[PDB]
């Protein structure tokens, strides 16, 4: 409690200044959210459309949308119905409110995952080392039950059961579904979910650095030119 | 004859920015005024764009901002700009105030006090802007800080509740903070107009501190080029943040919607208020801490009277120079302390830093001025 | 240009009186009513004619809208 | 010198100096975009959707 | 002169590029958001509507009628009164398929 | 006589008209090769 | 010597409003400038208060306004003030423009064109403000009017959709109109500053139209008292409406929330745009109607060139006076027509009124100027 | 009657203020008008004399 | 969700859960909300009075 273990720094394929997200890794990581996390955890800020051009073709995304049941607004009778999802629907809330979520999780509310990378210090490093960090308590530690030991969490007692282990799911691409591999992929997706802009921003960064490489010596040269009149000048005092 | 010199509107612009006699020798430290202007324009534009997309209802507000960042075209870059923009503005502000102190520019009294007001006004602005997203820090930050006005005896409780427009920071507070945050930059522009108007009566100081009438130069083109160069460098900096490190200067709790039932582990305001947070936190008593916080800022207004040196600028004042940099480092320390939880050793580091701060301004640097005077046989 | 070099005036005497020496409303009705009549007679043939025509075009056209909304025997 | 050729051809008349700059910005925009883009997309080989999209 | 004005000309080009970018970005910010484009268009399955029967849908928040038309409807709407209509429009140019008429389901009146 | 014996702004306003044409066409974004000719 | 004459800030205020040489004989018609200033301040204050309580989401907006009127303390009086305020502003504006035309004040070209821009800018402001409540008229009004820009060939459709930020007037349009409506009054203040700056170069015209340098008087106290009296009368008027007749100048459909499925029986904008609505409605063709609507306003800008009289003011121009009042009455008629449904006889009354309007400004009153000249042997 | 009140809760308060506004204006309008006439009396009264040699 | 008795703080209750429900119940016509009805119809009280008794 009130101790440390701050995450180490894993060499993500997107750590580098000009390095984009691995989009194949995002695709796998989505799968990890879909099959594992989405039972407990919402992600209210992603819609099926957002996967298009990122990790899924347009109709692939449509397939994924059609797979879910969503409520739709009042019909003729003034009744609510269910339908298949479209691209336009946001990824569905696993419970109809937070209190319902709590009842289902021994009184703990699972955070929405939209921003989770962004709203926890350490981001991907934190979350990765969380999922892969579960260990048996040290000698002398006894946790209230249904709260698990994890050295990377504040206080070390987390109300989340270790959600991740080998072959916990099947990969579209068929990548070896080892525990560490699935924690990487889900983290990659969780970064993208928190910051869709990651790649565009990094592209612009490059173009900004380039333009500034041009413009900074250029304007600096303009400055020196004008000021050369003054820099060169020699003064002479000549009283009679 | 010549339009630039006659026409009612062009005359002003000419007198202000083209043919204005500037000293030959103003340094990079005089860049900050123009840069502050840019900061101000920048915030207004980026601000205006954001405001075409944002809503100030407790329920919609957090998501409207994230909507800007997900679904509005280029909304992300605009938003991060307006946020890093706010940091760049405070950097420019503190640099600008630095130059004032070191070079004795504060002798220009009217200019200077206007400036103090500019500072306060930008402070109010940024405080209320930070609330607008309705994140965890936004909310709990705004709550703690506004509550200090509760420590005002007699009227404190009533006064804070009237600001809020209820019994806590809630729907009515956010909607009014949106309003205030919008109109304040406008008022800042006018105050800044006036800030300049008074400066134009005296012309600029320079680093020697010695009158420069015998060596002035037309503003254009010497200082037109030079301000542009500075603005490039500001843009280089701004965009380095936005495009490489957009979250570097912020707190992550501000990605977690505001929740009146769950208080964050460490509550801090933005970095540009940390020195004052740490002074406030040093005092046991709550009204004490308030009056210290206010004095840490309003003291700016007194510094003109505390000047002892026969020389205007610190250029030729070694003892004063050391003390000046001491104050600067102390403010770095006050900032560090203000970002730290209230535990040993930080409680005591903070107390010391707070003492040192007031000690320097009110006693040490006055003294040094005088010691220097005696060292010079005046 | 401010008071002092507005223009050049020669040979003109202005005599006046403190307000505290004088009535605020000298002969307000006895001079004022006649003056107002004079003022109105002066302008009414320029001003009033258009507004008469407005009233008429509005009278007529409002009632033409009335009539056209009724039925007629055919 | 090259610069001499340029001065007399493009830069002396201010109307011409302007015409130069708009036209050159045009070709510079296209050139710089295309080149920087290729620089980024080689630095990030394999990782972009546009690199993997042939699979779906 | 050439050299020193080259610097100037170069400089301006770079700034023009950057300025173009800054500006046009701000501009697209005002054009419809991705979420408003996601409601741009609506897809309808034609093999899922029967012949003669109307089927309503929701479009830009408004009722949107598709109708499978019989050869009765097509021919009876083909040679109606060319000119005499209140709003003169023939049928082979209110539609793109003879047997399919698509219409927003709001009365033009009130 | 002397205005008309001006009309020396005709070749200069020719070059300013191309600046206006080419300027609006740059700011706004086929038959110019390379630039946009190859989208 | 004397502070009012020296101090950088006080000097301006002195020169502007205390010691300014005003003509002896300016009439009540010169009250309107000050009154417009009041209108502008009034809107900003009442506006600011409203904005502390209003929300610009389609879903919340209508009710947030009614919430002001039910549950906010004095919210009702504030709201009705800002609404009748808008009417008073347009009255002041049209009176002010009237004086310009009749007394030949438009000879002051810079002052005048700034003024045209002020008018346009206030027009934009009030158009967008009326949308903010999200009533039936607000919505269908804003839809019809913005759609006129669709008639622009080539770009019309794209342009209107970009303004909207979608495929109809919807969520994005309201949020941006809120933003625009907030910042525009600020820009109006600056333009107005400039409006005055140019006026102060010439000083004021007067009703004789004859130069008044031989009989000027210090502004204070003659015109300080007189403006105050005028402001009282403006307040009398404003509050008569707010407190006795708050809805007199509005449309009831604006109490019925905006409904994209049910179009109101007669769509009209606010009364202060009715003359221009009626001109627009007179033209069969839609782009024709647009260009007429634009010209009905922009023609203001041409009136300086259409002046023929050797005398500045209409005081001594009987034929011109008759024509002037004809134009005024015609605009009353255009307003009547614009509030009427498109049926006989109004279609034809409107067409005639539209012809008469342009005929008067572009042909009749120029001519009259000239006839008068010949009647005077010049 | 209830439907009027529902549409305009303020009806009574507004009408009270109307009265107080009418009253204050009854005072203030002749008062300020009197102030105006006083200052301007200097000018209204003045007599002009042209006196070339 | 549960039901309870109303308090002072509750708004006068909607007779149906949405407008479409209201329509089904009224032969396809939607009864206007009555909050502003006096205000949103020309004639106000005079109109409404003469409607009910007309
Ligand atoms: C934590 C946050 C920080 C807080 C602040 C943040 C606030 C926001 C920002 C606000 C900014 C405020 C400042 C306002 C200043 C405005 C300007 C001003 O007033 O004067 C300028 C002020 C002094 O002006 P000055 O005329 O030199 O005055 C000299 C004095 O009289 C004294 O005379 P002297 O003779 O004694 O001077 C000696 C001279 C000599 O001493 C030196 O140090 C020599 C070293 C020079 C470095 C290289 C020179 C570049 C061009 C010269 C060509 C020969 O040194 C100087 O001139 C000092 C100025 C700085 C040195 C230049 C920059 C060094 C960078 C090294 C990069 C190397 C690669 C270059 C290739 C470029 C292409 C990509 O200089 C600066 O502050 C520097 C600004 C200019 C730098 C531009 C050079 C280009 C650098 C590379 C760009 C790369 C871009 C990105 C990567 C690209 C990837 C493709
Ligand atoms: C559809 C909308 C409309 C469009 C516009 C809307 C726009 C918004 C508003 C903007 C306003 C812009 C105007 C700016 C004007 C600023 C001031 C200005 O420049 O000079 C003023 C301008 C001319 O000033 P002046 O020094 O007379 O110039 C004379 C000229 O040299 C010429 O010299 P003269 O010797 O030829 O003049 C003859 C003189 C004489 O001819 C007359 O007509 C005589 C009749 C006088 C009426 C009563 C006099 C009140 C006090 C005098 C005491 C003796 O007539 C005048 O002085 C003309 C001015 C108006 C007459 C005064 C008001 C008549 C109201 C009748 C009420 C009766 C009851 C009074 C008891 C008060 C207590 C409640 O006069 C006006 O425009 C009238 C404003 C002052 C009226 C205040 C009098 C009090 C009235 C009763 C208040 C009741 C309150 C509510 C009910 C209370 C329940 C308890
Ligand atoms: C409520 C407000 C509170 C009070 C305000 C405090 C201000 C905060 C401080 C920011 C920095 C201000 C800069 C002060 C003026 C700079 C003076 C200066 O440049 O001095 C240099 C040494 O420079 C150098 O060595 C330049 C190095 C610059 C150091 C970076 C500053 C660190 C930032 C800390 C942030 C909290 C010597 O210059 P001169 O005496 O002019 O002589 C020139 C050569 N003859
Ligand atoms: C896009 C903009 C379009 C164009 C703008 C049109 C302006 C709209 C009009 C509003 C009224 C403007 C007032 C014009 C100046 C007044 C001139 C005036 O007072 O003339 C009077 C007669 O007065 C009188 O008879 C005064 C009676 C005032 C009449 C009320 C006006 C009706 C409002 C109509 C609203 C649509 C005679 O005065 P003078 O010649 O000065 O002589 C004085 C005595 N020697
Ligand atoms: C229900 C059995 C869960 C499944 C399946 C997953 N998570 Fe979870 N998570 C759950 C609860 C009840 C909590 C709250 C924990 C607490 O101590 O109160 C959580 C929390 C997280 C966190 C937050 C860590 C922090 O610092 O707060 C993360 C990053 C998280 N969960 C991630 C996650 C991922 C990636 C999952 C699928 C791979 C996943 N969770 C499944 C409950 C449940
Ligand atoms: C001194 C000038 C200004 C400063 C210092 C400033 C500062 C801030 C700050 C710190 C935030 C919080 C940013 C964040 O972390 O999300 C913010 C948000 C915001 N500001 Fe401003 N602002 C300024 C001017 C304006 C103006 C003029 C407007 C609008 C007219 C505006 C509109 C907004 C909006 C809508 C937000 C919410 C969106 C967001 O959080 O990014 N700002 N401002
Ligand atoms: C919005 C904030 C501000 C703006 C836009 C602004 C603007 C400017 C500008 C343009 C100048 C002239 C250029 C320069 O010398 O740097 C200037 C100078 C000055 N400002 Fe500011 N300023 C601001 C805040 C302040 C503050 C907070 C202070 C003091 C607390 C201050 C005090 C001064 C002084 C003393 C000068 C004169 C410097 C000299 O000539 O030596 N200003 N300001
Ligand atoms: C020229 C100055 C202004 C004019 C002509 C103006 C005009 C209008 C108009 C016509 C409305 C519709 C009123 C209604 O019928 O409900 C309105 C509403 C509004 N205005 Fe303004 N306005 C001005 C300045 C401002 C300013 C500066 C603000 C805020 C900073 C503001 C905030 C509002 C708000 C919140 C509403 C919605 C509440 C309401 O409908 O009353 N206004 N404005
Ligand atoms: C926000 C709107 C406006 C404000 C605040 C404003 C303000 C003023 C003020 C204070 C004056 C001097 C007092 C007076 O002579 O009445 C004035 C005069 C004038 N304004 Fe405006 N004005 C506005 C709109 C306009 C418009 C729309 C026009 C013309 C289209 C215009 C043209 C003039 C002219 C010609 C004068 C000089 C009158 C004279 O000296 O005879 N103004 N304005
Ligand atoms: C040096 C003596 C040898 C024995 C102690 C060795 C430990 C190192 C020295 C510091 C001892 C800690 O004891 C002390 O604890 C308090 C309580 O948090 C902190 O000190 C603080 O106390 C409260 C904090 O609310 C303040 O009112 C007080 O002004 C301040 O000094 C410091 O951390 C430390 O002065
Ligand atoms: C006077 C002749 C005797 C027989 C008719 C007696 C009725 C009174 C005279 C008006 C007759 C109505 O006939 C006419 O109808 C049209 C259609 O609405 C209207 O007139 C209008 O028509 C269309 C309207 O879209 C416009 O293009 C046209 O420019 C305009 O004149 C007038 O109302 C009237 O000119
Ligand atoms: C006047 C001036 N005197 C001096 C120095 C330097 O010392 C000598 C005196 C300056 O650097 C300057 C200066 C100030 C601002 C500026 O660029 C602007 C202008 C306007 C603007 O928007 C605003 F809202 F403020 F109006 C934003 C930036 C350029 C130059
Ligand atoms: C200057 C001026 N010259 C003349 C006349 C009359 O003719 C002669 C010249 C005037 O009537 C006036 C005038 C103008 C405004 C005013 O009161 C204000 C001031 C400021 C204000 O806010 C604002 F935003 F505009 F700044 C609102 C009202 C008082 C007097
Ligand atoms: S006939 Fe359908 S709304 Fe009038």
């Amino acid at each position: 409690s009130d101790l440390e273990l701050h995450p180490p720094s894993y060499p993500w394929s997107h750590r580098g200044l000009l390095s984009s997200l691995d989009h194949t890794s995002i695709r796998r990581g989505f799968q990890v959210y879909k099959q594992v996390c989405s039972s407990c955890h919402s992600m209210d800020y992603v819609a099926y459309r957002h996967l298009v051009g990122v990790c899924y073709t347009e109709d692939e995304a449509k397939a994924l949308a059609e797979e879910v049941e969503v409520q739709d607004g009042p019909n003729e009778d003034g009744e609510m119905f269910m339908r298949p999802g479209k691209l336009s629907d946001y990824f569905p809330k696993p419970y109809p409110n937070p209190e319902a979520a709590r009842a289902a999780n021994n009184g703990a509310l699972p955070p929405d995952l939209s921003y989770i990378v962004r709203a926890r210090h350490g981001g991907e490093d934190y979350v990765f080392s969380l999922l892969t960090g579960y260990c048996e308590p040290p000698t002398g530690v006894s946790l209230r039950e249904g709260l698990y030991f994890n050295p990377y969490f504040p206080g070390q007692a987390i109300g989340m059961a270790p959600p991740i282990y080998n072959e916990v799911l099947e990969f579209d691409d068929g990548t070896p579904a080892t525990m560490s591999q699935v924690a990487k992929d889900v983290c990659t997706f969780l970064r993208w979910a928190a910051e869709p802009e990651h790649d565009h921003r990094k592209r612009m960064g490059l173009k900004m650095l380039l333009m500034m490489g041009l413009l900074l010596p250029l304007v600096y040269a303009m400055k020196r030119h004008k000021w050369s009149v003054l820099k060169s000048r020699k003064l002479a005092y000549r009283p009679p | 004859t010549n339009i630039r010199k006659s026409h009612p509107l062009m005359k002003i612009v000419n007198n202000a920015f083209i043919d204005l006699p500037a000293p030959s020798n103003i340094s990079s430290w005089w860049n900050f005024g123009s840069l502050l202007g840019i900061c101000l324009i920048l915030q207004i534009l980026t601000g205006l764009f954001l405001a075409m997309h944002y809503t100030s209802d407790t329920t919609t507000a957090f998501s409207s901002v994230t909507h800007i960042c997900r679904d509005v075209n280029y909304g992300w870059i605009i938003r991060y700009m307006h946020a890093n923009g706010a940091s760049m503005f405070f950097i420019c502000l503190y640099m600008h105030v630095g130059r004032g102190l070191y070079y004795g520019s504060y002798t220009f009294l009217e200019t200077w006090n206007i400036g103090v007001i500019l500072l306060l006004t930008v402070m109010a602005t940024a405080f209320m802007g930070y609330v607008l997203p309705w994140g965890q820090m936004s909310f709990w930050g705004a709550t703690v800080i506004t509550n200090l006005l509760s420590a005002i005896p007699y009227i404190g409780t009533n006064l804070v509740e009237w600001i809020w427009g209820g019994f806590s920071v809630d729907k009515a507070t956010l909607t009014r903070f949106f309003a205030f945050h919008f109109i304040l930059p406008f008022i800042i522009m006018a105050i800044a107009m006036v800030h300049l108007l008074f400066l134009h009566e005296t012309g600029s100081n320079n680093p020697t501190g010695i009158s420069s009438d015998v060596d002035k130069i037309p503003f254009h083109p010497y200082y037109t080029i030079k301000d542009i160069l500075g603005a490039l460098l500001l843009i280089l900096a701004l965009m380095l943040l936005v495009l490489f490190a957009p979250d570097l200067l912020g707190d992550p709790d501000n990605y977690t919607p505001a929740n009146p039932l769950n208080t964050p582990p460490h509550i801090k305001p933005e970095w540009y208020f940390l020195f004052a947070y740490a002074i406030l936190r040093s005092i046991p008593n709550k009204l004490g801490g308030v009056l210290a916080l206010a004095f840490s800022i309003l003291i700016l207004a007194l510094i003109p009277l505390l000047h002892t040196s026969k020389q205007r600028s610190m250029m030729f004042r070694p003892l004063s120079q050391c003390l000046f940099w001491a104050l600067v480092a102390d403010l770095l320390t006050l900032t560090w302390i203000g970002g730290q939880p209230v535990e040993h050793p930080y409680i005591t580091i903070g107390q010391l830093a707070s003492v040192l701060y007031f000690l320097l301004i009110l006693v040490l640097m006055p003294t040094a001025g005088t010691i220097e005077n005696k060292l010079l046989k005046w | 240009r401010q008071f002092g070099h507005l223009t050049r005036v020669r040979h003109v005497i202005t005599y006046s009186l403190s307000p505290f020496e004088q009535r605020a409303f000298p002969h307000y009705f006895s001079k004022g009513i006649p003056n107002v009549l004079r003022r109105t007679r002066a302008c009414i043939l320029r001003v009033a004619p258009p507004f008469v025509a407005f009233y008429l075009v509005y009278t007529w056209g409002t009632q033409e809208f009335e009539k056209s909304k009724r039925k007629n025997p055919a | 010198t090259l610069t001499a050729r340029l001065y007399s051809l493009l830069f002396r008349r201010t109307s011409t100096f302007a015409l130069t700059i708009v036209v050159g910005a045009l070709f510079f925009e296209r050139a710089f975009d295309q080149g920087a883009d290729a620089i980024y997309e080689h630095i990030n080989e394999g990782k972009l959707w546009k690199h993997i999209k042939h699979k779906y | 002169k050439g050299f020193s004005y080259l610097v100037t000309a170069t400089t301006t080009v770079g700034v023009a590029y950057a300025a173009k970018n800054v500006v046009s970005q701000f501009v697209s910010s005002m054009s419809a958001s991705a979420d408003v484009l996601a409601m741009s268009k609506i897809e309808i399955k034609l093999s899922d509507i029967p012949e003669g029967k109307n089927m309503a849908f929701k479009w830009r928040g408004k009722p949107l009628f598709v109708r499978h038309r019989t050869k009765k409807e097509i021919d009876q709407e083909a040679a109606v009164e060319v000119s005499q209509l209140r709003d003169p429009q023939h049928d082979l140019e209110r539609v793109k398929k003879p047997e399919w008429v698509i219409l927003i389901g709001v009365c033009t009146h009130l | 006589r002397y205005r008309q014996l001006a009309r020396n702004w005709v070749p200069t306003a020719s070059l300013w008209g191309a600046v206006g044409a080419v300027g609006l066409v740059w700011a706004t974004d086929d038959w110019v090769p390379y630039i946009n000719g190859k989208f």
